[PDB]
């Protein structure tokens, strides 16, 4: 996005990122950069140990035996990708990680969760992974030679608006990674076809003045509430409380049976 | 509810005053109404000069940065509130004022005094204010978005002792909680300590005997222990509270307020005698049977 | 946005590398250019109003129809002339920003990106702005490195428009 | 991200105004300061491995709980990830020094870092301590008078210290 | 919240049906195990302070970085908050044991606790380790065969273990 | 919040270390500047209404679109809010100057102010311009030589400049 | 953090007013006390190890059962002695923090709040720490304003423990 929203949302680096294309007759440093970019983006910005590198796959990329898309497929199908994204993750978290790593976006619909779940159940992890890489979306966005990059913060054709908001649920910052078993943040949002407020970068913080407590810290409690007291006017509720009253807010939320969806520092 | 005696007490203006709620996506008049209601009720109807107004808390409430409950908390923890109600008051009076402002009711028993005085002494005034505001009672009555209001009417977890003590704490609509006859003295220390009640005396303009207050000592007890025996033959006994006794003058008149237990058969004579002594009848309560 | 220092850092970061002698030479080139760029920005700022007014008049002279045909996209009335002068001032101010920054990054971020569909939606002819930029090129009165860098920005805008 | 020039450019563009004379003179003063800024970047880069290794050694000596079994720097993978974090923080501090602006730190290096450390259980205070050690070592290296033209580099040293402190406060 | 009876009542009411003979017999079997359930609750309550203190000591011995300066359990108010959190977890586990249902533990203790610990920077994995220590001590205390009518308490012990695992899984 | 003393204390406590001799010497140095700091706070406070009013008049003179009908400062309520905002910023800047630390300004005033302004359509660039006007008005008032003891206030002026820049950067 | 300056600003902010002469006098008193506080912190810091060892020895002498009774809460072994020396060092270091800050705020924030729950949970006698603080009072060797302010913080801790 433009700078004025970019600094607020903490997505400046994504906006200024330039797609990396492996051209013909590329030098050694260009193949090195492509391999590094693929490892960074497909493995979700983990510190990749040299013992986890795909030496044969990157040799085939180096000798121009395979394309960038093929190397991306090899990294995605590799046991390293399985270990850190599949074997200890729920299926819905796993496929949103696949959407982030392979297509550079957040899931748009619950039907996309129904797809890749049935696809896994029929054809295994390999068929499920190949669905993303062989998709029309991957072809039109990246082709055979462009390293996949995150696209959820930019307006795409055939995109739902919610994706942009949901993008902030799968991209938590430039210095973040998809390393830690974890549950998807988008489960209820996808199932009920909703959107959640974006609290990313500096958007989550709120004014304090003298209303914050001793340590000048406010907390935002996003809860789902119903009538169990006073009249409830909305199903969604947001409470801004100081640290000193946080426990009290939690307990009164708890004794009314309201479910806490998110708690963040504001 | 209170219907026939609402105007005599100060309850009638609060009968048609609905609770002030800040709805989601509120307008600016809604924000100003919440600010006005909070100033009137939390600060006990004191006049608020412009220099004492909490501009930042008002701004934050207007913006939605804080809720009504948070704004009430900020007002109750402010230096304005502590100057008006904390620094010059016995902590039992502070507790009475806290219950009246933040909960809209009088303290029920000595246990509340115990809890709040211990909490003030061990963790400070701010923590005590928090206990008033984070209480289950506050949540069920006002919640997050409703300005606290006087709870005159009977409710689920009430005691009638609170109904009687409300009129010890509240002295009329044009009254300001720092402009009452008892001034800075605790109104309920004896009552909460002894688990007793006082006959309800209404506010000034609606009740001629409004100014009656019992003294420190030498007060006529509520009930007629002994029955009608000291009064010869009598049917029923009544405790009459009399204020503004002045006509005979000192030394014939020592205390301008006097409570007398009189038989039914002397009630006519008692009333005439009260008229002669220039007094005003505050209340008359059955004392026997 | 596109400047020698930020792109050197972004290229180095995408490669996971420290800044090496290459990026240091990039900074040296920026330092060599920067004083001339700053004095070009000062000279354009001081004579900004005269340059903007003269550029608008040159556009009106070479495109006289813009001064008497009625319509929202033309400068026949005062509102059109105010919009036109504001647009030319936008161009000149962003060019001074480029001279300060040492790259076309201000032009790309503020003006160049999305200029074509704006010009299309509001039926604004890019040849008008090309003539305004040509007047600015011919009347800024700069010399040496300041002129060379400023003209590079002005005809970068011209190339983007044509 | 911004450099020292584009920061004031973006501020002026939001205001819709030209850079004033004072801003242009301040930028000219920054340009005259540029050579020592390039020396500070070069000196930190040329000693980056020593800075990272010595600071890590000092941090693990002061906090042996990190490297004992069950600690967050125990096992080779976790220890190597820690060493990479140190190197990365030092590299982004060099980026901030080179550009003259801190936006590269917030945009990239400190963008969600505290969230990452909390999610993984990495002790942020220990990272801040390691960053402080790298700060002291790098400031010593920048201030070294041997083999360089003598001059006052107090302003650039203060700026580098500010970048290091901001990195430390992002995780502390 | 729900207890063991009201859970099946809610499920039956959502289906519009009476409990079946099998459901009534399962509830009767729960009733027949009620004395042991009360015994287990009583034994954990009577040793609650010991469980919390011993588990905290074991946790801080195995994870010393929690109590070193800068650690999340360092300073008296944070160590006391941590001990209070241990106590709260144990108390709600006892509530779940008493009711025969995990709804009280989920709805009144674990609701938003992971998000709370992430927001505060409290390491949830270390909380889970403390909960595991409380689990092992409490299961030993419930199985102690001294001064109680001998019986097989494996089912209630497995249920208590499940509640402890629920707490530890929610925090970690 | 922190002041100039408790900031170093908090960093040391996180490290579990006593303040070094250099830190204590620096704190003694800022004690030696304390009279100058109190003078600065007093001079800005004593000229606060003039600073806010002149800065606002200049801001609307150079940005007439703020006060045109439909502009963000149009209507007496929004003009009053704008003036109040200027005075709030100036007051928290004086708080930061008094404490010797930007923690009060950042935590109580600046945090979430940009979000609020965005959500309201308050133009943050012009608020930053207004803070810049209050900037030189206050720096000239602090540096006014008449009726004060002779001495160099360059360090305290730089610190106040930094607070004013933090506030303008936060809003813009 | 209860310090003169932070509390002065907080009280002024609750009233929403600028800092008046009252807060300036608070700052002047803080300046009057600060040099003595800093020298007190330096003297306590330089002598810290001997103070902690001597205080630990004084506690072990007054309560010999702590060095000879098995149990986690006692110092009969090296682990308990190390915990005891660590606790006394915490006390001394936070007292130096109080001397630097000019108030009991470090003691409140780091040590005092929650200490009774600590001592109850881990069966630690507050009388031990009272004896350690008395040794520090009797042996810090401070004089004048430094001694008065340091003894105020040590007595604050003693009063909290008693
Ligand atoms: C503080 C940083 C230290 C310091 C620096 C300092 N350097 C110079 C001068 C120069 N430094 C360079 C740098 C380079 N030349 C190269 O080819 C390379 C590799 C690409 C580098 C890094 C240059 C070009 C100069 C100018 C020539 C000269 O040697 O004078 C100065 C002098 C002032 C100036 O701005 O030129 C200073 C102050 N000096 C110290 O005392 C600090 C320890
Ligand atoms: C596993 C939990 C352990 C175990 C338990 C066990 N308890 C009983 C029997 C009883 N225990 C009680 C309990 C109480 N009586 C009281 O008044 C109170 C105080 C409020 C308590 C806690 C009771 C009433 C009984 C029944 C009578 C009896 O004393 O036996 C049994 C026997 C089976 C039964 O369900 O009645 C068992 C098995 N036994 C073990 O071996 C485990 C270590
Ligand atoms: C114009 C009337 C107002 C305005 C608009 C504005 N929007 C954006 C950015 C985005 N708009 C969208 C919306 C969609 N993308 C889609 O694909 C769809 C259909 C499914 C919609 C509805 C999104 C997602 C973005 C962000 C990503 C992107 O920009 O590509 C901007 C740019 C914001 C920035 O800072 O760059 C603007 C300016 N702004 C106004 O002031 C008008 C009132
Ligand atoms: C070392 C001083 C401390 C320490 C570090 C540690 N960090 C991680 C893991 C990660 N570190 C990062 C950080 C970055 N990645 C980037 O790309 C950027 C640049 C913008 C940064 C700052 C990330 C994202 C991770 C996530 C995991 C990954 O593998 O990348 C670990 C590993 C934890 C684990 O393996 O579970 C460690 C150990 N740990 C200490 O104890 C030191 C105090
Ligand atoms: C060593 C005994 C001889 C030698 C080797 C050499 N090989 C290459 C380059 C490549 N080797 C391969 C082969 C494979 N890669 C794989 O992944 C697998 C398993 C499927 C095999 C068999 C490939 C594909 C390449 C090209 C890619 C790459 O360079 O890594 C080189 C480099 C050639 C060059 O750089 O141009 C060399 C040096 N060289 C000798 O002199 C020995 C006789
Ligand atoms: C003015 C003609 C005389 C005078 C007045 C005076 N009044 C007060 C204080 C209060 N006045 C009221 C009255 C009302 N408040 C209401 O809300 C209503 C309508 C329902 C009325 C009629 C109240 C309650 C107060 C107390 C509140 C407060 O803030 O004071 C004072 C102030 C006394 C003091 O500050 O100590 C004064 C001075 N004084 C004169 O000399 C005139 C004859
Ligand atoms: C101790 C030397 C003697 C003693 C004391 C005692 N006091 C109470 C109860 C109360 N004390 C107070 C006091 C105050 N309230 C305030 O507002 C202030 C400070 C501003 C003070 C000093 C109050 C209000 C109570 C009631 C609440 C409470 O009970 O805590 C008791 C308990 C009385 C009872 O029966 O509950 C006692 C024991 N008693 C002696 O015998 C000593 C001579
Ligand atoms: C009915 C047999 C007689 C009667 C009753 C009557 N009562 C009221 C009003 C109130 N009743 C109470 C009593 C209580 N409040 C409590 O909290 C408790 C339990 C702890 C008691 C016993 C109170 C305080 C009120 C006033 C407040 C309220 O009603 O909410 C009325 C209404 C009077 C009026 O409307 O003014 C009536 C009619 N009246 C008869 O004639 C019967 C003999
Ligand atoms: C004079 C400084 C102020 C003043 C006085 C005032 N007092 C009265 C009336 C009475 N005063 C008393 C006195 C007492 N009762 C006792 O038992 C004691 C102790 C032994 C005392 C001191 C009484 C009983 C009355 C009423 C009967 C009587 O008048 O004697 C008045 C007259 C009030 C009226 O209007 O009736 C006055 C004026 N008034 C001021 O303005 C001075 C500040
Ligand atoms: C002048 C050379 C000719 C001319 C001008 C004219 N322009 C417009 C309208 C717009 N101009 C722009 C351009 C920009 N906005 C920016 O933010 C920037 C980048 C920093 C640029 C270059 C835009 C977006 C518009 C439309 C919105 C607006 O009105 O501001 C008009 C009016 C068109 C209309 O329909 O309102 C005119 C008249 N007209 C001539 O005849 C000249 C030859
Ligand atoms: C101890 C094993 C670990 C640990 C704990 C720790 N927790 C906090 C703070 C809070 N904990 C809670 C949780 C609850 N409060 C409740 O009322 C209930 C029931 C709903 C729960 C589960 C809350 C809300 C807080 C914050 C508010 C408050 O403390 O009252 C802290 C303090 C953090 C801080 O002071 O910044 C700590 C230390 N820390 C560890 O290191 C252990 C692994
Ligand atoms: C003046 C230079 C510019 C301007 C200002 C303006 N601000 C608002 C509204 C608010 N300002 C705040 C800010 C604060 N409130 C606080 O308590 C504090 C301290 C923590 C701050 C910094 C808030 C919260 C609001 C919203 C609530 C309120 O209205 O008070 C407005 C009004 C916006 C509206 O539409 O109502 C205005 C006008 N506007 C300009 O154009 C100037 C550049
Ligand atoms: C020394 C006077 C006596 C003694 C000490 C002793 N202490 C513990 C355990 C703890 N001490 C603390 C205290 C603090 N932790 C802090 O962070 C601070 C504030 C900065 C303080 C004051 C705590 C929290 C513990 C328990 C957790 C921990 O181990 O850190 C022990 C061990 C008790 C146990 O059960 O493990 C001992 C032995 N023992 C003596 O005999 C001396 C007389």
């Amino acid at each position: 996005t433009s700078l004025v929203s970019a600094q607020r949302l903490g997505i400046v680096a994504v906006d200024e990122a330039i797609p990396l294309e492996l051209r013909s007759r590329s030098t050694e440093e260009e193949v090195d950069a492509v391999i590094l970019a693929v490892y960074r983006q497909v493995l979700g910005n983990d510190h990749l140990m040299s013992q986890e590198r795909l030496t044969s796959a990157e040799s085939l990329l180096r000798g121009r035996e395979i394309s960038v898309r093929d190397f991306v497929r090899a990294v995605a199908l590799s046991e390293v990708y399985r270990q850190k994204f599949f074997h200890s993750n729920p299926q819905n978290r796993f496929i949103e990680l696949n959407y982030k790593h392979l297509l550079g976006r957040a899931p748009y619909d619950q039907s996309e969760i129904a797809f890749h779940t049935d696809l896994y159940h029929q054809g295994g992890y390999e068929a499920e992974i190949n669905s993303y890489i062989d998709s029309v979306e991957y072809t039109e966005n990246f082709g055979d030679w462009v390293v996949p990059y995150f696209r959820g913060f930019a307006t795409q054709r055939n995109q739902k608006t919610v994706g942009f908001s949901r993008s902030f649920q799968v991209y938590r910052g430039y210095a973040t990674s998809d390393r830690s078993g974890s549950r998807s943040r988008l489960t209820r949002e996808l199932a009920r076809n909703t959107a959640s407020p974006v609290y990313a970068g500096s958007t989550a913080e709120s004014l304090r003045g003298t209303s914050a407590g001793s340590r000048n810290q406010m907390y935002r409690l996003q809860v789902i509430q119903g009538a169990a007291g006073t009249r409830v006017r909305r199903g969604k509720a947001e409470y801004l409380v100081s640290y000193d009253n946080l426990s009290a807010k939690l307990q009164q939320i708890n004794r009314q049976g309201d479910t806490v969806t998110m708690i963040s520092l504001a | 509810a209170i219907t026939t005696a609402a105007s005599r007490l100060g309850v009638a203006p609060y009968n048609e005053s609905r609770p002030v709620e800040l709805r989601p996506d509120f307008s600016l008049d809604d924000a100003k109404m919440v600010i006005r209601a909070v100033y009137r009720q939390v600060l006990g109807n004191d006049y608020i000069m412009d220099s004492e107004r909490l501009k930042g808390a008002e701004s934050l409430l207007t913006n939605g940065s804080i809720s009504v409950r948070e704004f009430v908390r900020t007002v109750a923890k402010s230096e304005l509130y502590k100057k008006k109600f904390l620094y010059n008051n016995f902590q039992t009076r502070v507790i009475e004022l806290n219950y009246k402002h933040l909960l809209g009711r009088a303290p029920f028993s000595e246990d509340e005094v115990i809890f709040h005085l211990d909490l003030y002494e061990n963790q400070g005034f701010d923590a005590d204010i928090d206990s008033y505001i984070d209480s289950v009672e506050y949540q069920e009555n006002f919640g997050e978005n409703i300005v606290p209001y006087y709870r005159f009417n009977n409710q689920v977890g009430d005691r009638t002792v609170g109904f009687t003590r409300m009129f010890r704490l509240y002295r009329g609509y044009a009254n300001s909680d720092r402009s009452q006859l008892e001034r800075s003295s605790s109104r309920l220390a004896t009552e909460l300590g002894q688990n007793t009640v006082s006959a309800i005396v209404g506010p000034s303009g609606s009740n001629a005997g409004w100014a009656y207050r019992p003294s420190r000592a030498g007060n006529t007890p509520a009930k007629a222990l002994g029955g009608t025996v000291p009064f010869g033959q009598a049917s029923k006994l009544f405790r009459v509270e009399i204020t503004a006794i002045s006509a005979p003058g000192y030394p014939k008149v020592r205390r301008s307020n006097k409570a007398v237990i009189v038989p039914f058969e002397q009630l006519n004579q008692t009333l005439q005698q009260i008229n002669r002594l220039g007094g005003k009848v505050a209340s008359i309560t059955p004392a026997s049977l | 946005m596109k400047t020698p220092l930020t792109e050197a850092v972004s290229t180095a970061d995408s490669q996971g590398r420290f800044l090496s002698s290459t990026e240091l030479q990039i900074a040296f080139g920026r330092l060599r250019q920067a004083n001339a760029g700053l004095q070009a920005a000062k000279a354009l700022t001081d004579n900004a109003q005269s340059l903007v007014n003269g550029a608008a008049q040159a556009v009106y002279n070479k495109f006289p129809y813009t001064t008497q045909t009625q319509g929202n996209n033309f400068a026949a009335d005062q509102r059109g002339k105010d919009k036109c002068a504001r647009d030319i001032g936008y161009y000149l101010r962003i060019v001074t920003y480029c001279l300060v920054a040492g790259g076309t990054g201000p032009l790309d971020e503020y003006l160049i990106a999305g200029i074509d569909e704006i010009n299309r939606t509001f039926d604004l002819s890019p040849s008008w702005y090309v003539e305004a930029l040509k007047y600015i090129k011919a009347n800024h009165g700069l010399s040496g490195d300041a002129r060379d860098e400023a003209n590079s920005y002005l005809d970068y805008a011209i190339n983007a428009l044509s | 991200m911004f450099d020292v020039f584009t920061r004031v450019v973006s501020q002026a563009d939001a205001r819709g105004e030209y850079l004033s004379g004072s801003q242009l003179d301040a930028l000219s003063a920054t340009v005259a300061e540029g050579n020592k800024r390039i020396d500070s970047v070069n000196r930190i880069t040329g000693n980056a491995s020593a800075i990272v290794s010595n600071a890590a050694r000092a941090l693990f000596a002061e906090q042996p709980q990190l490297i004992q079994p069950g600690g967050n720097a125990y096992t080779s993978r976790r220890m190597a990830a820690c060493l990479r974090d140190m190197e990365i923080i030092l590299r982004y501090v060099t980026y901030a020094t080179f550009t003259g602006d801190a936006s590269v730190l917030e945009d990239r290096c400190l963008n969600g870092l505290r969230e990452t450390y909390v999610a993984l259980g990495v002790p942020g205070a220990s990272v801040a301590a390691g960053v402080q050690k790298m700060k002291e070592a790098a400031l010593d290296i920048v201030n070294d008078p041997n083999g360089i033209t003598r001059g006052d580099c107090s302003a650039i040293v203060a700026e580098i210290a500010g970048y290091f402190d901001r990195a430390a406060a992002a995780v502390a």
